Parts: structure tokens; C-alpha cells; sequence
């Protein structure tokens, strides 16, 4: 395939007008995109087939499984480069075809032990690169379908998983909630994440403790205080659907309750996380949440945020919360 | 915990279990469920459990006592054991030996001392605990470390007990379950008695009764200052249009229900 | 916008909703204060019932205390002897 | 029937205790009720509630109530609901289950929000015998519905409640009231509720739209039968002219127990929102006396 991309690539250099103007009127297509369909794309259909046969023949064994688990993460590297969009859905369906057949066929001498923690830890390596690459391919429902399949494995294995897997697992679900327009659920993974990342490395630093604890307040003070839309739920004849469809979204995260902002800012001054904070952002609970100083909040709380806009290169990780606190300031 | 927070659902459940007894024994052993913040010991629900009464012997049924903890565990899992009550302000040799049973199950057991009556007193309730240490030969001296029991009310509890409060201003302890606008008019009677106390002292505190003037003086001025001021032309646009709204739903619900009824005169043919 | 002026409050028709933030707090606007004004008479007068310590209604309290605590000791063992007969009334009604 | 229901104090405070701890957002939570009925008065002294998911749970506790010499005879069952809407087929099915064991049985439907805004709402209602009549013969049929006549005023009759206690509770009522924090009773005279009124009317509007759904199809059932009666009488005049010169399914109606269930449910809106009507209008008109001197 890599040879055939280049031979189609220099064909673009080989070639460089009534036959181009008519075709622009039906579908916009580059001259690269035409020649890829003739030369390259029959091979990537074979290259996609060459992974997909070798999955289904090596499945459900116990002693080949390093080759099975790496052949999925090899194949995700492929569709990242050659942009098979519908074939990402084809890999998802056969993935769950492996999921049902593990449950029934325990009887074989090579049948797989799903309470054994290593083989399930490679399953957490298998499903997480799907979530890692669906970020890279804008299949936002299928990155949501990645996290649906992950939480079943928590109830497939009996023991809870290893810490280092769940460290990046709570990292990624927090990020995908922010890109999907949520800032309520962005903080709810991070409030779960501060509870998680104390006991994998307990004695690590105070600066890494400075790294983790500052972000959850800026996840909670970048919650918009004005609530979600229920005018569009009123106009479209679906009422009450937002006290629905979050108990799905809470109980697929690992917690069970719908998060709310009085209930979320309370549970970080509860643990005294503000002992472990940057002292420039220590006084944010004082100004914005407690004290009645209605002339003073314009200059004071922006002075905190102009420390944030000093360093987008030293501390880049708070910089997504730079417009979202300002929406709180006007109200 | 240094302060217990009881709830008044316990106390009538003591008394209704005090009135239905085996004849002649004094006490009802039974255990309690509730929660803790380690300055506030909350205790939320209660049961009765019998025991066998004898000389130097009270025989507690350790298969029955574990059962009602498990039976209420099906109701909720979230309630730990904080202690047991025992009736009377008197402590016989029975009451020490029961308290050491529940310390093998081991909370610090948070005990309550309930009367039937102090004879020239009143119901006098106190909050006890047992904790001590031993000298090996004779370790049999022990006393009760007492703490304060104070009740707590919630908003449906404090609106619910007010009608259970009205049992007392009644001859044979009956009020039939009350109407709304007689209770609106009773709220004016609640005002009319409470107005009477400050006004009767007002002709006292005008003329001579001025010694502790300022503590009632600071409160009567703030009562008149906490209520804000409109000229009454602003009020009738609020009041009488809301009256035109409430009279509207009186017609409209009767617009509906007469057509519920005249549909019902159509479908019952 | 005619004199470029904002007005906070000043609308006495407004029925308040449940889902507001109660944040950093002051005396509210009068649409939250013309409503809930019968409560302020109802709250502070019964707090003013203390600060007098009025001496005539205290004696009606304690005579109502003394008669009630002695109504128990007069009416004792007359309900418990009927509830035992009510206890036997279960064991003839349930068999009925 | 039962003319009077009466409470001892223990049933109500444990009825609050299943609202106060156990379910908080909106939960249907439910129990049994207890007591003996001395003649013409249903005396309630106890309850014990059921969690949110049975007879084995119900019957095992009956030995427990006998162990301490407490009254153990099941009379009825209570249930918590939302603002005015408790009327469902499921509780009425679970009520005639207990109307069958003992001839007197009850719902005291405890609504925790109507207490927190105002007056005490326990709704102690009992079954009318004519609605006991239709289920014993098990004819949910419109032809016997008119002979065994059910129209919506005797759909749930109401039994009035009178509070009863011993005098040691009156000691303990006198004991508590002195020794306490001063809890002012102000929450009755609140004088702003328009979403307590709003969801009262909005839950009414979907059932009248459910009632609008029921009689729009009732046109269509008549539009089904008015064609088919004339089509078969066309087939009467078709087939009777045929044999002189030589010498099918009727539809069911909408099944009429739901049309009576919606009117009795709209009967629950009609009594309460008009009792809600002068409830706020009384505190509006006492507030006319509050502004009355202020110039």
C-alpha cells in the first residue's frame, strides 16, 4: 500500500479543462482523490481485509492472544492514516462479536479466563486505543461506543483493574466530555480523578500534587452556572429527557448520581484540596462563591485569570477554561 | 461523639412500646440505628424487643437482637448501630451487664435514659455511654459517662408534628383532620394570640416597665423594619390581578369538570 | 434604552422559580420580599414571645403541664388492661 | 364499610421516616398499615414500610409484631406519590388484593410535597362496594357497567380521620415543646406558589389530552360501526334481494375501564387545585389587611 500511494502520488506530478468543469458541478473532488481510487484504494481494501480475516481466525484462544491484541492496535494505526470511515464501524461490530463468544465458550482447553487480570489488562489496552484513535477520526459516537464497551469489562472481570490503566482512562473520558460541550461532566470525571490519583503513587511530589489539584476547581469554576436548555426540549415534544439520559451518563462513568454545581464545589473544599493549590488561584472560592462584593469581582477575579493568560507555554492545561469562567463573571 | 442528635420518632415509639408490655417487668431492651459526624450522633429509628426478667439475670435473645438489625437492613443499608435505650432514671445491676454485650459487637454504645415520670419532675432524658479500663483482680467499679441528647426537626417533620401537637389543646385528645381555610383562619388566631403578648407589654413598656427596655426594644423596631414599603396602588395590581388569576382557575377547573361530567353523562348511556 | 438605564427589581408581579442559585447573599429584591411577608410577622413575633418573658401565660403553661403529667398517672393501667383485652380481640377476630 | 378511620401517633411519624431518610427525588415508597377495628372506627396504631424493588417479607414481620405483644392485624396499605397523581390501575389492583382478605381495607396516600407547602395530605379513602362489585364478577364490560352502575362520584369514597393518642404522648408533647429550639410555624402562609400550581395543572393537562385521545378514537369506533351497520344492512338489502330472484367482524370499543380511570384521576385534580385556590387566596386576602394601614 505504501508503494502504491507514492506511485499514485507522482501521477499527480505527472499530470500537472472542459472535462473538469462539469464534474465540479456534481461533486467536489481533488485530482489526488480521483487517482487514489484507481491505483491505491483496491490495495487498502485488501489491506483492511488482511487484518480483518486474521482477527476472526485467531479469536478466543488463550495462548496466541498477544498476537490478537497487537493485531487490533496495528489495524487502528492503519485506518488513522488511510481514513476508512465506514470500516471503523466494521471493526466495532466484530469487536463485540468477540465479546459475546468469550461469555459462552468457556469450555475449550484454550478458552479465555476473564477473571485473570493480565489478559483483561490487554483488553483494556485493546479498547483504549479505539478511544484514542476515534478522537483522531471524529467518530464521536464511536468514541462514546468505546467507553460503553470498557465499562462492561469492569463487570466482566471480578477484580477491579490496575491503577495505571484507569489513570489514563479517566484522563480521556474527561477530555471527550469537554469537546462534546459538557463542562458539568468534565469536572465529574476530574472530581473522580482526584479521588483516584492519590494511591497509585502516594509520595510522588507536591508539584505533581500542585499539578492535579488546581485543575479540578478550574473544572468546577468553568462550570456554566446557567443551566442546560429545556426550551428546545419543550418545542420538540421531549420533556423530562434530561433527568433521563444522564443516569445513563453518570452510571457509565462509575459514579451513580447526576452532578450539580452546589453539590460539586462543596466536595473539594471538603477534602481541603485548597491546601494543595497554586496560591494565585487559592482565593477563587472566596471571591466568586462566598463574598458579596458586587463592585469588586470585576477587577479581582480577572486578576487571577490574567495570571492564567501569562503562561500558555509553561502551564497550557488550564487554558481551555479561559473564556468559560468569564461567562460566570457577568452573571 | 459529644452531642447526640435524637429525632422525636424515637420517643413516642418508646411510650407506645412502654404501654404494651409484659406485666411487671420494668425495661425494654432494644437497639437503635443512625449516623455520625463525630460531634453529632444522629439516631433515626427504633423497635421494641422483649427480654426475660429474673433476679440478677436479664436474658437477652442474641438471635432475636441480631434479627431486627438485619430486618431493618433490608429497609436501608446505610445505618450503623449507635446504641440502646433503657427505661427509668434508676440503674439496677441488670443495666451494666447488658451494655457490655453490645461492646463485643463494638461501637461505643450510645445509651439513653428515659423515664416514665419523675414524681415531682418531668421527663428528664439524658444520653449515656459505657467506656472504662481494668485493674486485674477486682475491675468491678464502673460508672456512666453522660452526654447531652438534643432532638432535631426536619421540614415535613416540623410541619407534620404541628397537627400532632394539637392533641394537647383538646379534652379527650381528638382533633378531626383539619380543613385548609379554618387553618388559614387559625393562623390569624395564631397571630391574634401572639399579637396579644407584645401589645399587652407595650402599654407596660410605655408607661413604667423600662428596665430591660433595649432587648425588646431592638426586636420590636426590627419587626416593623423587616417588612418593606409600597404605596397601595402598587399592591392592587399585584393582589387583585392574582385574584383574577385564582378566580380564573376556579372557573376553568369547573369548566373542565362539568365537561368531564357531561362527557360522563354521555358515556354512561 | 431611552435614558440608557438598567433596572433591577421594580417589577412586582414576578412569581419566583425554584432553580436559581442562592449564592453570595443580601436582602433580596422586593418581589421576593412582598411575597413571604406574612412569614416575617409569623417568625419574629413568636421569637418576641420569648423576650417579654410574660408572667401570666407561664402559669397557664405549668398548670397545663401539671394536669397533663398527672393525667397519665390517673389514667394509667386503664388503657393497658383494655389493650390486653384488645390483644385477645385480635385472636378472636383473626380466627373469625 | 368503614365510617371512621383513626390514627395513633406512631403510624404518622414513621410515615415521615420513610420519606425523610429513604427516597428523596421523587419515589413511590409504600408500606402496610396496622390495627384492630373496634366497631364503626378503623383504629391505626402502626405501620412498617417496604423498600423500592414480598408476601414472604410481609408475613415474616407478622411474627415480629406478635413477639412484643403489639397488634398484628393487617388492614390496608399506604403509598407515597407525586403532587396530585396517585390513581393508577396498579394500586387499585394492589388494593382489591387486600379488600379480599379483610372486608375493610384502605389507602392512606401520603403526599410529602402538599404537607411541605401547606395542609396535611394523607388521603384516607376506601373502596366503594359498587367498585368492589365489578371486580368480583370480573366483568370489565360496558353492558354490566350500566346495570352494576359506576359513575365517578362513588369511585373512591373518603373516610375522615380523627387523631387519637394516650396521655403520656401528651406528656411528651408537653415535654418536647418547652425543652426545644423554637421552630416557628410559618410555612403554611407562604403566598408564592405558581409551580406547585403549575405542575398541578400540567399533570392535569396531559390526562385531559389523554382524555382527548380517548374520545377522538371513540369517534373512530363509531366511525367504524356507523359504516359497518349500514354496510351490513346494505348486505341485508343485497342478499335478501338475491334469494328472491333465484326462485365480517364487528369492532371492539376502547375498553371502558380506562375512560372511568381518567375521569376519577381528573377528579383528583379538581378537588385539590380548587382547595389550593382559596388556600392561596386566603393568604392573599389577609395580606390585603397587611398593607392596609401603610400609606
Amino acid at each position: 500500500t505504501e508503494a502504491a500511494k507514492e506511485e499514485s502520488q507522482q501521477m499527480v506530478l505527472d499530470i500537472e479543462t472542459p472535462e473538469s468543469v462539469l464534474l465540479s458541478a456534481v461533486s467536489g473532488e481533488d485530482t489526488q482523490d480521483r487517482t487514489d481510487r484507481l491505483l491505491l484504494t483496491p490495495w487498502v481494501k485488501f489491506l483492511w481485509e488482511s487484518y480483518r480475516q486474521c482477527l476472526d481466525l485467531l479469536r478466543n484462544n488463550s495462548r496466541v492472544e498477544r498476537l490478537y491484541h497487537d493485531i487490533a492496535q496495528q489495524a487502528f494505526k492503519f485506518c488513522l492514516q488511510y481514513t476508512r470511515k465506514a470500516e471503523f464501524r466494521k471493526l466495532c461490530d466484530n469487536l463485540r462479536m468477540h465479546l459475546s463468544q468469550i461469555q459462552r465458550h468457556h469450555n475449550q482447553s484454550t478458552a479465555i479466563n476473564l477473571n485473570n487480570p493480565e489478559s483483561q489488562s490487554m483488553h483494556l489496552e485493546t479498547r483504549l486505543v479505539q478511544l484514542d484513535s476515534a478522537i483522531s477520526m471524529e467518530l464521536w459516537q464511536e468514541a462514546f461506543k468505546a467507553v460503553e464497551d470498557i465499562h462492561g469489562l469492569f463487570s466482566l472481570s471480578k477484580k477491579p483493574p490496575k491503577p495505571q490503566l484507569m489513570a489514563n482512562y479517566y484522563n480521556k473520558v474527561s477530555t471527550v466530555f469537554w469537546k462534546s460541550g459538557n463542562a458539568l461532566f468534565h469536572a465529574s470525571t476530574l472530581h473522580r480523578l482526584y479521588h483516584l490519583s492519590r494511591e497509585m503513587r502516594k509520595n510522588l511530589t507536591q508539584d505533581e500534587m500542585q499539578r492535579m489539584s488546581t485543575r479540578v476547581l478550574l473544572a468546577t469554576l468553568s462550570i456554566p452556572i446557567t443551566p442546560e436548555r429545556t426550551d428546545i426540549a419543550r418545542l420538540l415534544d421531549m420533556d423530562g429527557i434530561i433527568v433521563e439520559k444522564q443516569r445513563r451518563l453518570a452510571t457509565l462513568l462509575g459514579l451513580q448520581a447526576p452532578p450539580t454545581r452546589i453539590g460539586l464545589i462543596n466536595d473539594m473544599v471538603r477534602f481541603n484540596v485548597l491546601q494543595y493549590v497554586v496560591p494565585e488561584v487559592k482565593d477563587l472560592y472566596n471571591w466568586l462563591e462566598v463574598e458579596f462584593n458586587p463592585l469588586k469581582l470585576c477587577e479581582r477575579v480577572t486578576k487571577v485569570l490574567n495570571w492564567v493568560r501569562e503562561q500558555p507555554e509553561k502551564e497550557p492545561e488550564l487554558q481551555q477554561y479561559v473564556p468559560q469562567l468569564q461567562n460566570n463573571t457577568i452573571l | 461523639g459529644r452531642v447526640v442528635r435524637l429525632h422525636p420518632v424515637i420517643l413516642a415509639s418508646i411510650v407506645d412500646s412502654y404501654e404494651r408490655r409484659n406485666e411487671g417487668a420494668a425495661r425494654v431492651i432494644g437497639t437503635l440505628l443512625g449516623t455520625v459526624d463525630k460531634h453529632s450522633v444522629e439516631v433515626t429509628n427504633c423497635f421494641s424487643v422483649p427480654h426475660n426478667e429474673s433476679e440478677d439475670e436479664v436474658a437477652v435473645d442474641m438471635e432475636f437482637a441480631k434479627n431486627m438489625y438485619e430486618l431493618h437492613k433490608k429497609v436501608s443499608p446505610n445505618e450503623l448501630i449507635l446504641g440502646w435505650y433503657a427505661t427509668g432514671h434508676d440503674i439496677t445491676e441488670h443495666s451494666v451487664l447488658i451494655h457490655e454485650y453490645y461492646s463485643r459487637e463494638a461501637p461505643n454504645p450510645i445509651h439513653l435514659t428515659v423515664d416514665t415520670s419523675l414524681q415531682n419532675g418531668r421527663m428528664s432524658i439524658k444520653a449515656y455511654v459505657s467506656t472504662l479500663m481494668g485493674v486485674p483482680g477486682r475491675t468491678m467499679g464502673v460508672m456512666f459517662t453522660p452526654l447531652t441528647v438534643k432532638y432535631a426537626y426536619y421540614d415535613t417533620e416540623r410541619i407534620g408534628v404541628d397537627l400532632i401537637m394539637k392533641t394537647c389543646f383538646s379534652p379527650n385528645r381528638v382533633i378531626g383532620l383539619s380543613s385548609d381555610l379554618q387553618q388559614v383562619g387559625g393562623a390569624s388566631a395564631r397571630i391574634q394570640d401572639a399579637l396579644s403578648t407584645v401589645l399587652q407589654y407595650a402599654e407596660d413598656v410605655l408607661s413604667g416597665k423600662v428596665s430591660a427596655d433595649n432587648t425588646v426594644g431592638r426586636f420590636l423596631m426590627s419587626l416593623v423594619n423587616q417588612v418593606p414599603k409600597i404605596v397601595p396602588d402598587d399592591f392592587e395590581t399585584m393582589l387583585n390581578s392574582n385574584i383574577n388569576d385564582l378566580l380564573m382557575v376556579t372557573y376553568l377547573a369547573n369548566l373542565t369538570q362539568s365537561q368531564i361530567a357531561l362527557n360522563e353523562k354521555l358515556v354512561n348511556l | 434604552h431611552t435614558s440608557r438605564t438598567l433596572s433591577f427589581g421594580s417589577d412586582l408581579n414576578y412569581a419566583t422559580r425554584e432553580d436559581a442559585p442562592i449564592g453570595p447573599h443580601l436582602q433580596s429584591m422586593p418581589s421576593e420580599q412582598i411575597r413571604n411577608q406574612l412569614t416575617a410577622m409569623s417568625s419574629v413575633l413568636a421569637k418576641a414571645l420569648e423576650v417579654i418573658k410574660p408572667a401570666h401565660i407561664l402559669q397557664e403553661k405549668e398548670e397545663q403541664h401539671q394536669l397533663a403529667v398527672t393525667a397519665y398517672l390517673k389514667n394509667s393501667r386503664k388503657e393497658h388492661q383494655r389493650i390486653l383485652a384488645r390483644r385477645q380481640t385480635i385472636e378472636e377476630r383473626k380466627e373469625r | 364499610a368503614v365510617k371512621q378511620v383513626q390514627i395513633d401517633g406512631l403510624v404518622v411519624l414513621k410515615i415521615i421516616k420513610h420519606y425523610q431518610e429513604e427516597g428523596q427525588g421523587t419515589e413511590v415508597v409504600q408500606g402496610v398499615l396496622l390495627g384492630l377495628v373496634v366497631e364503626d372506627r378503623l383504629e391505626i396504631t402502626n405501620c412498617f414500610p417496604f423498600p423500592q424493588h414480598e408476601v414472604q417479607y410481609q408475613m415474616e414481620m407478622m411474627r415480629s409484631l406478635r413477639h412484643v405483644n403489639i397488634d398484628h392485624l393487617h388492614v390496608g396499605w399506604y403509598q407515597s406519590t407525586y403532587y396530585g397523581s396517585f390513581v393508577t390501575r396498579a394500586l387499585l389492583d394492589s388494593q382489591f388484593s387486600y379488600q379480599h382478605a379483610i372486608e375493610e381495607s384502605v389507602v392512606l396516600i401520603y403526599d410529602p410535597i402538599k404537607t411541605a407547602q401547606g395542609s396535611l395530605s394523607l388521603k384516607a379513602y376506601r373502596l366503594t362496594p359498587k367498585l368492589m362489585e365489578v371486580c368480583k364478577e370480573k366483568d370489565f364490560s360496558p353492558e354490566a357497567l350500566k346495570k352494576a352502575n359506576i359513575t365517578f362520584e362513588y369511585m373512591f369514597e373518603e373516610v375522615p380521620i380523627v387523631i387519637k393518642n394516650s396521655h403520656l404522648i401528651n406528656v411528651l408533647m408537653w415535654e418536647l415543646e418547652k425543652k426545644s429550639a423554637v421552630a416557628d410555624k410559618h410555612e403554611l402562609l407562604s403566598l408564592a406558589s405558581s409551580n406547585h400550581l403549575g405542575k398541578n395543572l400540567q399533570l392535569l393537562m396531559d390526562r385531559v389530552d389523554e382524555m382527548s385521545q380517548d374520545i377522538v378514537k371513540y369517534n373512530t369506533y363509531m366511525r367504524n360501526t356507523s359504516k359497518q351497520q349500514q354496510q351490513k344492512h346494505q348486505y341485508q338489502q343485497r342478499r335478501q334481494q338475491e334469494n328472491m330472484q333465484r326462485q365480517f367482524k364487528p369492532p371492539q370499543p376502547p375498553a371502558r375501564m380506562d375512560s372511568l380511570l381518567i375521569a376519577g384521576q381528573i377528579n383528583t385534580y379538581c378537588q385539590n387545585i380548587k382547595e389550593f385556590t382559596a388556600q392561596n387566596l386566603g393568604k392573599l386576602f389577609m395580606a390585603q389587611a397587611l398593607q392596609e394601614y401603610n400609606n
